[PDB]
């Protein structure tokens, strides 16, 4: 079955929202449905925080303290990692799943305990907890896996050219080794100006240009694959170019009618919308995470067109067996796509 | 890197082969069917090799002294359609094994030379009009006397100008293989060999053990070892390869 | 799907989009990978595209002895130990041997159908001129945007270029005879492998459009459709009407035969800027003989014009070609006064004495032949040689009566004040004899074959004896010991 890293149960304890809430969900695209302002944020912010996120890691919260709805003392937030299928780290220490416990308090540190299969805590040190995020090969430092709203937001909007390049750079942490390996105008040029073998470190820096430039074919190749095998669901073909002289993404796509392809921002907005979704779909390949999140893709597409998204996203991610997917979106919307299909949990 | 074992060292006696040139270039519309005395200023195999441009005694590979790094050394040599032209010459199919086997190890040994592997012809007939006259058992068996385990860098140059030789040698060095292939990843894996390691992924994809698509857990095994991000250069090739033979049906 | 289109298969469709994603990435080396880790293995035939053969006619034209560096700044690790454009061409020479198989024993029908369909596709582009478009709607390709590969522009869009079409044929001839390395290399590693795959194709495309253009058709029109044939257009870049007297002077160009073209040479200049310069960083190794030059440049040369006694034989015996506006005998006796003419004697035999005697036919007995004729109009008739090429008692009738005829023994008193033409030209009517001799015995598999024999014993002898009364201090250029080994 699916290897294993997925999330069995999620339990709070008063929340934003909620007082006292449990959900369920499964090893595949799980979607779970509400209304606005109905706490859909909540849950996702202590997923988030619940692994490796810090008190201002989300721009929405202040602090660690600030999460407890006015009115009530602490909070607590536990959540069960599945370990049966490969990953399964020392399974007979624990048992067949792995158990977490963040408790904050009005006033003091946060217990970050973590717990075995009987619910016994096992160990207490955040470096535990972390190895454990980092080992099923969870993106939870990430700040795009488990999109906020507004992080969403971001990427599925007005945007030009030379802005998807930087969402997707951004994203696919392609922009980490072009500048923690870009320092070189001065460590290699002005750190040796002192009698105008010291230069083994440029002896090293040198065979590491070639780990970005292998790295930066064969992760930019995968998420353009991967964005003409989803724009064949509305019968249209493309693809999608990265300039690094001008550091863009122009998109080009051709439509049944269309006889020569031409560039995005040439058609009306349901296309315009439609290539952007599958830029997000395309942005979260080539990084092989285990769980995904997000929040709220109907900023700007109508209903008409978001069961397109729907259906498009239903395809894409129902099947895989290694990314559990966690979407949240208030309208319930198994009623047009293979939702009765084996692959989606969809949840209240 | 720069140092692929360069069978011939010295330099080449272009007149002398010059010469031997012109007496069998007539030679042609005289014979071609009925079986020489266009030559006979190489009497022996082993004159012909010397007037190619190797030294003497020259027929094995051993590494003591890192034989199969040998650098440049810029010897100019004479066209590999000449030079296997003239080496036909000294078969004789039906006469004693041990200079058949002479013929076929010399025959090896000038195939897989930078300097002879670099300047090959692309029309490619006569190699394979060689390799005919053999049976892959005995091209396997008696092979290519390059050492077999950690060897894999010839390897990939054998099954780069004998394709159809992939699933020949790959059942005589893991002589069950499925499990021999990954027990023989995690030697060259838990040792930091990631230059002999991705010639071996190079080698035996595309076999029956080890075929291509999207199914091998090396992939798992190349993303534990990657966080230094300085590692290796030959750490973010070996993972850009396996990305693509997974991609492929 | 006008005509030998095949549409694409979803199993198809996925190598077609990948490969033109790879390549739009400026990543060739695993453009290539693709192809070769799945040739010899399985019998699936990874086709290539028709867009990635524009691609590899383009990789193939950058060698490292003019561009060292970008081939280096592209892949700094060199996994395979090749460059760019010697595993291009290793790969469009891989697929031709396979595309002029057509073996459904192992591959599929649909594949090798495929791969016809992008090789044509392909060929249909080099439309030579005087002085984007995927057919498919599956995928977007490259070359829709892209033109230039690693500063060399295109195949496509250079050969395309007014007068271009023939100054490459004329660089890669004229540079085939060549001392200097920065001239030589830019004709034995970038254009020579190059035209004969170019041949080779145009080649296969005429093939084909023969059967599939109208059967049961006028023979005043069928003449008509080799007009718009491919080996129409390709041989309609020559731009001249003087073929008896340019055609012969296009193949043989850099060769020194007797040149009395007063007209100057032509203009020969390089197709690609720096290919006439070789690279610091780069040292030549292979050691090419001036005997080994002028035996590659001769097999070519001969196989240019094979592509030539092909569209000329389809023309029926009524009428005419059109296009070109040529004659199957205004160019036998054009390539027969200056085969005739040549002086170095090493390039007669090279030219004549070829390496593939089965597929070469049908028109190298026609030049041998019509060759003998040029040269006994001086020496001192009618050669029906060819006609008898069948019946061996015609042929050797024939031969005796030649030797009778005085036109093998050397010409009269004058000995010394012209021996060094004299000899030269005596035997170079003898090649054209042998030529003939061999070809006879390859085509049939008595007491006729010994008159020859003894004939040619006597006329032997005769030359020996005027020879030696010829107070000379070496041997004349005898016959006998050749036809006597290759007889038995």
């Amino acid at each position: 079955e699916s290897p294993s890293g997925y999330i069995k149960k999620v339990i709070l304890r008063n929340f934003m929202c909620h007082e006292h809430f449990e959900l369920e969900l499964g090893s595949r695209l799980n979607f779970i449905v509400g209304n606005n302002g109905s706490g859909k944020s909540a849950i996702l912010t202590a997923i988030t925080i619940g692994l490796g996120a810090k008190a201002s890691e989300t721009n929405r919260g202040s602090s660690l303290k600030d999460l407890i709805r006015e009115g009530c003392y602490s909070a607590k937030i536990i959540l069960h990692l599945d370990n049966s299928k490969y990953g399964a780290y020392q399974q007979g220490i624990f048992g067949n799943e792995i158990i977490v416990e963040r408790i904050i308090k009005r006033d003091g540190p946060a217990s970050f305990s973590l717990r075995s299969e009987n619910g016994k805590e096992i160990s207490n040190k955040k470096k535990d907890i972390q190895t454990v995020v980092d080992y099923f090969s969870v993106p939870v430092s990430n700040p795009m896996c488990f999109l906020s709203q507004d992080a969403a937001r971001s990427f599925l909007t007005a945007s030009t050219s030379q802005d998807k390049y930087s969402h997707f750079m951004k994203g696919t942490l392609l922009q980490e080794i072009t500048e923690n390996l870009l320092y070189a105008s001065a460590i290699h040029d002005s750190a040796q100006e002192n009698m105008a073998a010291l230069n083994r470190l440029h002896n090293s820096l040198k065979a590491r240009d070639q780990n970005y430039k292998n790295a930066e074919k064969g992760t930019c190749f995968d998420a353009d694959m991967d964005f003409r095998a989803s724009l064949k669901v509305r019968k249209f073909s493309g693809n999608l170019s990265f300039i690094k002289d001008t550091k863009s993404l122009e998109i080009y796509i051709l439509t049944t009618n269309d006889e020569k392809a031409r560039n995005v921002d040439t058609l009306s907005g349901g296309e315009k919308s439609f290539s952007q979704m599958a830029l997000l779909l395309a942005t979260w390949k080539p990084m092989r995470s285990r769980i995904i999140a997000l929040d709220q893709f109907d900023v700007f597409m109508d209903q008409v067109n978001r069961k397109i998204g729907t259906t498009l996203i239903v395809k894409k991610l129902k099947d895989i067996a290694r990314t559990q997917t966690i979407i949240i979106t208030p309208q319930d919307i198994g009623k047009i796509a293979d939702i009765d299909s084996s692959g989606v949990s969809i949840h209240r | 890197k720069y140092k692929d074992w360069h069978f011939i060292s010295k330099n080449c006696h272009y007149e002398q082969l010059m010469d031997l040139e012109m007496k069998d270039t007539a030679y042609s519309f005289l014979f071609g069917s009925s079986r020489e005395f266009v030559h006979l200023k190489c009497p022996s195999i082993t004159n012909l090799l010397v007037l190619f441009g190797v030294n003497q005694e020259k027929l094995k590979i051993n590494y003591e002294k890192k034989e199969n790094s040998r650098y440049d050394n810029l010897c100019t040599i004479f066209p590999v359609n000449k030079m296997l032209k003239f080496l036909m010459y000294f078969y004789s199919d039906d006469d004693n094994d041990d200079v058949r086997e002479f013929f076929l190890k010399a025959f090896i040994c000038l195939i897989l030379d930078r300097k002879v592997f670099n300047a090959m012809e692309s029309d490619h007939r006569l190699c394979f009009k060689v390799l005919e006259l053999f049976n892959e058992a005995h091209f396997i068996n008696s092979y290519f006397e390059i050492v077999d385990k950690n060897d894999f860098f010839l390897h990939y140059r054998l099954l780069q100008i004998f394709p159809h030789l992939q699933s020949a040698l790959l059942r005589r060095r893991f002589s069950t293989i499925q499990q021999n292939i990954i027990k023989e990843f995690n030697e060259f894996f838990d040792c930091k060999n990631y230059k002999n390691l991705l010639y071996f992924i190079l080698t035996m994809y595309g076999s029956k053990f080890i075929p291509f698509g999207p199914k091998e857990y090396f992939k798992d095994c190349i993303l534990d070892i990657s966080n230094e991000t300085t590692n290796d250069v030959e750490i973010s090739i070996l993972k850009g390869i396996l990305n693509l033979f997974s991609k492929i049906r | 799907g006008a005509h030998y289109f095949v549409e694409l298969t979803e199993k198809h469709l996925l190598a077609f989009e990948m490969l033109n994603s790879m390549c739009l990435l400026e990543n060739y080396d695993h453009v290539l990978l693709f192809l070769e880790c799945q040739f010899g293995k399985s019998h699936n035939l990874a086709v290539i595209p028709f867009d990635i053969i524009l691609v590899l006619f383009t990789l193939s034209t950058l060698s490292e002895y003019y561009k060292e560096p970008i081939l280096r700044a592209n892949d700094p690790y060199n996994t395979s130990r090749e460059t760019l454009s010697r595993r291009a061409l290793k790969l469009l020479q891989k697929y031709l041997a396979i595309l002029k198989e057509f073996d459904s024993e192992q591959y599929n029908l649909y594949d090798l159908e495929l791969l016809r369909c992008q090789f044509f596709l392909a060929i249909d582009t080099l439309t030579p001129k005087k002085q984007f478009k995927n057919p498919y709607r599956s995928y977007i390709s490259c070359l829709e945007q892209r033109n230039t590969i690693l500063g060399n522009r295109l195949l496509n869009l250079k050969l395309n270029e007014p007068g271009e079409f023939i100054n490459m044929i004329l660089w890669t001839l004229s540079n085939s005879l060549q001392e200097s390395t920065p001239l030589f290399l830019s004709s034995h590693e970038i254009w020579m492998p190059l035209l004969e795959i170019l041949i080779d194709l145009f080649s296969c495309r005429q093939d084909y459009f023969i059967q599939h253009e109208a059967q049961n058709v006028s023979k005043s029109l069928f003449v008509q459709r080799l007009s718009e044939s491919p080996l129409a257009v390709f041989f309609e870049s020559l731009n001249t009407r003087n073929f008896a007297n340019r055609f012969s002077e296009y193949v043989f160009l850099n060769c020194d035969y007797k040149l009395p073209s007063d007209n100057y040479a032509t203009p020969v200049h390089p197709v690609y800027n720096g290919e006439n310069t070789i690279v610091d960083t780069y040292i030549p190794t292979i050691k090419c003989s001036p005997l080994y030059k002028s035996q590659k440049s001769l097999a070519l040369r001969r196989k240019l014009i094979g592509s030539c006694f092909k569209l000329l034989l389809r023309v029926p015996d009524g009428h005419r070609l059109i296009t070109p506006r040529i004659v199957a005998d205004d160019v036998i006796q054009g390539i027969s006064r200056t085969l005739a003419s040549f002086n170095d004697i090493l390039q007669f035999k090279k030219f004549f004495m070829t390496e593939n005697l089965s597929q070469e036919s049908y028109f190298i007995p026609l030049l041998a032949e019509g060759t003998l004729s040029e040269i006994l109009k001086d020496t001192q008739v009618i050669l029906t040689l060819v006609e008898n090429l069948s019946d061996g008692v015609s042929f050797c009738n024939e031969v005796i009566g030649l030797v009778k005829s005085k036109c093998f023994a050397f010409t009269e008193q004058c000995s010394q004040a012209s021996y060094e033409e004299a000899v030269l030209n005596i035997e170079k009517c003898d090649v054209c004899l042998l030529v003939l001799l061999r070809y006879l015995l390859h085509l049939i598999g008595a007491k006729e074959q010994l008159e020859m024999l003894h004939a040619i014993e006597k006329n032997d002898s005769g030359r020996r004896q005027w020879a030696k009364a010829l107070n000379l201090g070496n041997d004349p250029p005898l016959l006998y010991p050749i036809v006597s080994q290759m007889f038995g």
